[PDB]
């Protein structure tokens, strides 16, 4: 009843998710079907357009940062002088630069044009601190780069309905990555966050037999069999450390989306497999459950560290059970727990 | 047996 | 210094570190090799493929798994499983780390001794302790009283403990589990046309009865369904797209744990083994006992093999017994992680076998308690 | 300062505190050890376990009782039934109390003078008394005159008593009492399927009697009725659920004080015991005897043990004599009320060993009323 | 016949009892089943109904006291501002509630909603001193809290058919505590006073085997075995100090009430065996007899200290016989009085 | 017990039939340790007690150390899990159950029979172990006959023999006249 | 056959 | 197993 949309949607505004409920929901009803929890790392309030509107994703070959803010907000740039702003990050800002320029060679495609709709930079106007001067076709804005640094961005419109848009003194075009067989500029993925098959199916066949079971990579000495490209070497090059059940859940959530035949969102392994995760970045996450809880609803939004401890005690409770990265120190399963310090307590 | 063991 | 667990089990490695709630590694024991001519100059070198690695490049591949009924047969496998299991899955230097391995009960005590001299001598394990199976799914219960069903897919034992006092002389073997069941499968499928035959295809009948095969709660009942209606007959898909009916073979798959005659097995079945093991327990314990059949192994996840249990151990049991079967759903992992709190017990750090006490008290040392 | 009263029976420690009227502490005089393998690391180590902490866990357990026949034969395990009597049960420093303990009549002076060296040395107890308990049992029936018919888990025996003078020449005493009856209802009920035949399976076999068991009135005509009827057969239900049904063996089994000839034994009956022990006595006190058979102690406690007393007494008594047979329902306890009495009375603080003349004097002063 | 329950209700009444006469017939048959006398603390004439109703009862681990008075009364309040009111002790009022706190994170579970029923709160008022308006549906309460002080209680109805509870600016929902399984708010138990089976029967097995038999712990200096958690840590969790023949008698306690099958109101130890007992604090308590007494009847109302004594002498001579707790100095048994007044009268 | 024990080698005897199999392996392997810790040392230091059978399709068995741990399960009851005393142990209780004055000619008259009394030195090792226990100036003598396997039939072929006895056959009148009872004769 | 070979 | 089953 679209009153469950109605609430999930301020559950989602609130916690300053970017996800569409109209996604939400089919993403759970995916979860439903195949008993699987799961989650997507964080999807901000400035991308959800892009996503509605059906533009392609970042994928996984595309090393680039991308941005929050401005009209490029919700897009990769590659003329990153994001990069003297966007983390500040001094190694980041010359090296990542040149580590883009590099993937921008490879797999993804270039377009040297934004094309904001102007609904969608209104919007751009309306929430994210955008600056306009409008005289309705003839549109330009001004924006905040996140070190302090202010600029103005020449806009013009075209026969697309869609602005051009570039920088102060390069007004003429912006570089965002363009997916390389679309056209269309490539905005934020659902990166997957975990997957929890329950316990049962979990590891069944060789479902959950991830690429690389220890994730990240550290010498053994003089009898390591595998160097460190020969460790990496065994990821799957296009969807990363991928696992079966991985792999089957994101053509599923590719499959119940609707989504337009190479728009796909989900691409790739999920992030207690990604060795370059980090914890404090996943959140705030959304968590897709098969079943009731049991303070959330069953398309639930994990706000800091703690409540994702919360969550897994209580996902690992249910049944489910996934493999967590190394660097993640969840909680241990209840009923673990509870015969571990049956017997850490001197029966 | 009946109680105790087998039989 | 976390320990490894590494319960090497017969179907799979299921390995990890002590203090982690399931295991990190889990494929299976089968070292492929492969049985036709490489012509492609670069990847056919590969010698032979271990594991999840082997179980994929599958039909190119007769698959070896290196234990059977519990007990290791092939030594330059299990190396190689071995091997593959602390350097390319769990990527540890086992130089650095106790082992707690594991094996079943009433086993030869080569094994135990080798299992230690290649620890000891291969991969160099600081110091490693070998428990019995059925011990580590009381751990993984929570509860030091019981008597633990565990079926692998090697073997079905009972081991009954009570107190924490296990009762040896009650310990029942059979060599009758899941690799029998899948064997048996693949000969109940050629009823309905299909032919699975080689090894591999194994692999096919293997995954055939680990998604569609069910305990019937009363099998002669379900027979009598089956060969009344179609409603049983679910369907699965090799892995080329040709779909299998499959209904009446469904459910007497799993029959064969407590009818081992249809395997040609002169057996009590797992519910008259349990029982008859717990007859030979002590009268005084056997109250707790039946309270506490617990339940471990993979092919104890068949649907309905509790309830099916607990039908049949209360028609043996003597109708005023609490007869209650604890099957939680971890019970696939549970020798592990009772493996995990094993290992992580304070108590338990005097009882690793050092290699300096190896090395000073030979491999006698290996086997204390031996079972 | 209250005084403990400890009537370390053969069968049960019964310890409480004088001027009390029944004891705290009521558990059997057992000390069961492991004869299993421990294996979970924890729990195990605990070596034995003492007195109801192991009649529960019992299956597991070898139990031995340190008193046989009212004779400590294991001093070691007495220490731990006591060290558990002290500090687990009555929870008393026993440096603080003196102890009125108990023994038999008729019983090696090594056993007054090792329980008081085990109290002054290991317990430090300050000081203390060994009364005889068929005199307690006079103390606990208010009465100055009588035979008592203690008969317990390990001895019967009469104390004859006039008018507070005990005649010790008319003492007897049998090793005959509830454990004899408990073997041999453990031997009586093979006649029937059940085989009862470890130790903690002994403890059925005493549940089944201190149940089921009754004296026959008329032996010859209760065999005569079962041998005709089921009428008499009360079943009881095992520890594991099994139910056993006894019938003939309900009365055979307390019928072996009448007739120690069944447990193999030359010996008259309790009441001819009894009865020849009034004979012994001066002719002047043998109405007054026979008009005070006090009972006491558990194995007293049997249906129609009393009456059949009587009956037999009256058979062999001279026919005008009010043959009276006292058996209050605490007869059970009698020994310990009478403990309770006796360490209460003003006359009696005199009595005490203390420490100091143990000391002085050496192992001799404990046999201050020897008998 | 049913004269019988009319004059044990007008027995009960005057004393003061809060038993259900229809519970004490049911009771006293499993006394004299068991041939056994027991005995069971003050359930006040506040609770009966709440007993009548079918509530889940206050358990052993729920460590909150219970109120007499206002909705909540015969309730347990975890919103202890009773705390300031409910027995006034200082360091009560704030450590009471915190410990509480502990306990209601634990074995408990919260509703923060009275329920109720219209008839009850009218029986309330008629008897409890509850002051009450009504337009029907629309009630609203106030009432003493006992140390002097006057609320008003903002009651709503409910299609429940039951009111919530809340007091005085606090408007909305009380919370007294429910048990975990139902969902129903815990009252009052049945604490037992004491068990004495018939002495023959006393002792048999391990029937009365007290899991600590001296039952207060004190230190016994160096060669103590047990330190103060070694020795409680031997009482049952979830029973308390119990003894098998208590045990096996709140099982047939349980099963003759007909009670709802979650719904117990035995569960615990008796109070012979309590290290907390107080003795002034038992009474009236309420004891059954197998047998005709001998001014009681069979299900004997016992209205103090000194009538308790008298009935512990008629219990002891009728052979029945209870090892009290360190703190009682109950009366000796008769037959035992009788002997040691025959020796202390030197003889 | 053998059949357990050899799963400590490869052997895994476990069907009826193969209980067969590992009945004639003791029947013919098996021995009685004269001084069991020091077999076990021996056997433990060598493999001079390693004879080898040959199972009923040509594999050839080693068995070695449990030649001799199998029978030890008579004297040490433990070992089949059993809370009981040994044969030895049994024995002398049996004797210290009787009168004072038969243990003498008891002690003197340890008659062995059935077969479980074949093994190689139960004899010998029973006259250690009850020397052991009985008081160190009793003449333990034990009586193992060669025939002693069915020394049972053979005193019922004596006592069914003698004219003394042919008073005591139950006849099938006195049971259809008595009922049942009447077997109970000498009913021990 | 119906699966696994040609037959 | 050496004897007895395959393994
Ligand atoms: N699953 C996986 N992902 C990898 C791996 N190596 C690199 N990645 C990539 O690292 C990226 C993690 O950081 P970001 O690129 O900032 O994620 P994002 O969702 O675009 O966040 P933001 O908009 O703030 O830039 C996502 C993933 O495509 C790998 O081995 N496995
Ligand atoms: N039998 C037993 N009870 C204990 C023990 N420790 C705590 N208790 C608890 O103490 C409680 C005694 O005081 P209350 O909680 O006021 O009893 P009540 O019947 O609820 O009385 P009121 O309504 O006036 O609060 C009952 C019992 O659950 C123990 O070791 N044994
Ligand atoms: N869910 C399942 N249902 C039925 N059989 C299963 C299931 N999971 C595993 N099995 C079977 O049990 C065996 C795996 O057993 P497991 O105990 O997990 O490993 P191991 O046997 O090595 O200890 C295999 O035969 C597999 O076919
Ligand atoms: N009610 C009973 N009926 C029959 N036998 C009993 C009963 N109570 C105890 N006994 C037996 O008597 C012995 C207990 O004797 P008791 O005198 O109470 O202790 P102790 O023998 O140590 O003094 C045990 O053999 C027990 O089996
Ligand atoms: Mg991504
Ligand atoms: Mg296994
Ligand atoms: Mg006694
Ligand atoms: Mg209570």
């Amino acid at each position: 009843a679209d009153m469950q949309a109605r609430a999930l949607q301020d559950l989602f505004d609130a916690q300053g998710v970017g996800v569409p409920v109209e996604h939400a929901l089919r993403m759970q009803a995916v979860a439903r079907q195949t008993n699987t929890v799961f989650g997507i790392r964080p999807v901000e309030r400035i991308v959800t357009t892009l996503i509605e509107e059906g533009f392609p994703t970042k994928g996984f070959s595309v090393k680039g940062k991308s941005s929050n803010w401005g009209p490029q907000a919700g897009f990769i740039c590659v003329d990153q002088h994001l990069s003297k702003r966007e983390d500040r990050d001094t190694a980041e800002i010359r090296k990542l630069n040149l580590a883009v320029a590099k993937g921008m060679d490879g797999g993804a495609y270039t377009q040297t044009d934004l094309r904001i709709s102007r609904q969608r930079l209104a919007e751009l106007v309306r929430n994210f601190g955008l600056v306009a001067d409008g005289v309705g076709p003839v549109r330009l804005l001004t924006a905040q780069g996140p070190s302090g640094k202010r600029y103005e961005f020449e806009a013009r419109q075209e026969p697309d309905g869609l602005y051009r848009i570039s920088r102060l003194g390069r007004s003429e075009a912006v570089q965002v990555l363009a997916s390389p067989a679309c056209g269309l500029a490539m905005t934020a993925d659902y990166d997957l966050f975990l997957v929890a098959p329950s316990i049962e199916a979990h590891g069944s066949g060789g479902l959950d037999a991830r690429r690389n079971t220890a994730v990240r990579y550290t010498p053994l000495g003089a009898k390591d069999p595998l160097s460190e490209d020969g460790f990496y070497g065994r990821e799957d090059m296009a969807r990363g450390n991928i696992t079966p059940r991985t792999r089957q859940l994101v053509d599923a959530l590719n499959d119940c989306l609707g989504r337009g035949e190479h728009r796909e969102m989900f691409h790739h392994s999920d992030d207690a497999g990604n060795p370059g995760s980090h914890m404090g970045d996943n959140f705030p996450a959304t968590f897709y459950l098969p079943r009731a809880m049991e303070r959330f609803d069953e398309v639930c939004v994990v706000a800091d560290r703690k409540s994702f401890s919360l969550l897994v005690e209580c996902i690992k409770g249910n049944g489910y059970h996934f493999t967590a990265h190394p660097d993640w120190n969840v909680p241990l399963r209840p009923s673990f727990q509870e015969a571990l310090d049956f017997f850490q307590r001197k029966v | 047996w009946x109680a105790x063991c087998p039989a | 210094t976390t320990a490894l667990v590494c319960d090497n089990g017969s179907g799979l490695v299921k390995a990890g570190f002590a203090g982690d709630d399931a295991p990190r590694a889990v494929f299976p024991s089968i070292v492929g090799r492969p049985r036709h001519q490489g012509v492609m100059v670069g990847m056919g070198q590969k010698d032979s493929y271990v594991g999840d690695e082997a179980q994929s490049k599958r039909g190119i591949l007769t698959l070896k798994y290196p234990i059977e009924h519990g007990i290791i047969t092939n030594w330059d496998d299990m190396e190689k499983i071995w091997h593959h299991t602390f350097y390319n899955e769990l990527r540890v230097a086992p130089e650095e780390h106790p082992t707690l391995l594991t094996e079943a009960p009433l086993n030869p005590k080569a094994n135990r001794e080798k299992m230690t001299q290649i620890m000891f001598e291969t991969f160099n394990v600081p110091a490693m302790y070998v428990a019995i199976q059925a011990v580590l799914s009381l751990y993984a219960s929570g509860r030091t009283t019981g008597i633990v069903l565990d079926s692998g897919d090697g073997v079905t034992h009972n081991v009954p403990i009570y107190e924490g006092y296990a009762l040896p002389h009650a310990i029942m073997r059979l060599d009758l589990a899941g690799r029998d069941l899948t064997d048996y499968l693949m000969k109940i499928l050629t009823e309905r046309g299909y032919s699975f035959v080689t090894t591999a295809e194994r692999e096919i009948v293997r995954d055939i009865k680990e998604k569609l095969c069910y305990v019937a709660l009363d099998f002669e009942n379900e027979m009598a369904t089956a060969a009344s209606s179609s409603s049983l007959e679910k369907s699965y898909e090799l892995p080329d797209g040709q779909v299998i009916t499959i209904g009446n073979e469904r459910f007497r798959c799993p029959e064969t744990l407590f009818q081992p005659s249809f395997i040609g097995m002169e057996s009590a079945g797992i519910h008259e083994t349990t029982y008859n093991s717990i007859m030979k327990c002590d009268i005084d314990i056997r109250k707790d006992l039946y309270a506490n059949n617990v339940m471990s192994g993979g092919t104890t996840m068949y649907p309905g093999i509790a309830d099916r249990m607990q039908k049949e151990i209360t028609a043996l049991a003597p109708s005023t017994m609490k007869i209650k079967i604890i099957a939680p759903p971890e019970r696939k992992y549970s020798v592990w992680i009772g493996g995990s709190i094993l290992a992580s017990l304070s108590t338990f750090q005097q009882m690793w076998i050092t290699k300096q006490e190896y090395d000073e008290a030979g491999p006698s040392i290996v086997h204390r308690k031996c079972f």
